[PDB]
């Protein structure tokens, strides 16, 4: 439901 | 330092809409508001990085530190015991789904600091923790600390019948999801009542918040509000102090049942020595 988050976070 | 001064409000003398009521009780979530925007800039987001999720609620105490319930991070009864790579922080947010581009920042975790007698086998005794966030975060118009009492501001707004404010993305219902933060600001009950409302042994780490059955106004935490602040404005010096840690209930907005909160200030102590020793 929630949008993704850069990529860069994980 | 620059602690419990909202820059959308205080910081510009503005007053966000409910604030009233909290003063006016010092005698001057389920059924909560939508919160305007930086009216908790304190707020955070406790996001699971996979699946991601929304695990709980929190504070930002510091530049560098966040507080949060013990019960979010190590729940053996229910297999949760988290460690600090499966999850980001998220600060500055409003909505809860999206990821708001320029106005929020997402920080990781360095080291996670349970209250070493928190009691997850009896009654959440001690519901406490500690995270130090990998690098500073920037304070910016939503992003910004609340402050921590001390012994006679802890002294005087806690007091039956004086409005503190509860804060979450957490169920709107018991059996209901927001898009935006949501605020609730609930009273505080004495002892007495808190005690014999449940089963459960009430220690001096807690506190109970909600109305009575009979005020005609309900309003509780529930479900993903875990860990959120209870928080109040002193009319001293009107900063906002966190009084509170959403921990446990029977329920959600269930009458002649209240809310259990960490009793911030009796546990000042640790948090002040955990922050000089590793911060
Ligand atoms: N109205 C609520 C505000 C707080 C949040 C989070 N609480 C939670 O989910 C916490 C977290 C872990 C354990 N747990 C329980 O078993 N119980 C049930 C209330 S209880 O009286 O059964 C209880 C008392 C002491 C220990 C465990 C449970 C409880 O509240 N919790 C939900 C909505
Ligand atoms: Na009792
Ligand atoms: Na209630």
């Amino acid at each position: 439901d929630f949008e993704e988050i850069p990529e860069e976070y994980l | 330092a620059d602690c419990g001064l909202r820059p959308l409000f205080e910081k510009k003398s503005l007053e966000d809409k409910t604030e009233r009521e909290l003063l006016e009780s010092y005698i001057d979530i389920v059924e909560g508001s939508d919160a305007e925007i930086g009216m908790s800039p304190w707020q955070v987001m406790l996001f699971r990085k996979s699946p991601q999720e929304l695990l709980c609620g929190a504070s930002l105490i510091s530049d560098r530190w966040v507080l949060t319930a013990a019960h979010c991070l190590l729940y053996p009864p229910w297999d949760k015991n988290f460690t600090e790579n499966d999850l980001l922080v998220r600060i500055g947010k409003h909505s809860r789904t999206r990821y708001e581009r320029n106005i929020e920042k997402i920080s990781m975790l360095e080291k996670i600091y349970i209250h070493p007698r928190y009691n997850w086998r009896e009654n959440l005794d001690r519901d406490i923790a500690l995270m130090k966030l990998k690098k500073p975060v920037a304070f910016s118009d939503y992003i910004h600390p609340v402050c921590l009492p001390d012994r006679e501001t802890a002294a005087s707004l806690l007091q039956a019948g004086y409005k503190g404010r509860v804060t979450g993305w957490g169920n709107l219902k018991e059996t209901g999801q927001p898009s935006v933060l949501q605020v609730v600001n609930l009273p505080i009950v004495e002892r007495p009542v808190c005690k014999d409302s449940t089963r459960i042994r009430i220690t001096d780490n807690m506190f109970c918040a909600g109305y009575k059955p009979d005020e005609g106004k309900r309003g509780d935490a529930c479900e993903g509000d875990s860990g959120g602040p209870f928080v109040m404005k002193s009319p001293f010096n009107n900063r906002w102090y966190q009084m509170g840690i959403v921990s446990w209930g029977e329920g959600c907005d269930r009458d002649g049942k209240y809310g259990f909160y960490t009793h911030v200030f009796r546990l000042k102590k640790w948090i002040q020595k955990v922050i000089d020793q590793f911060g």
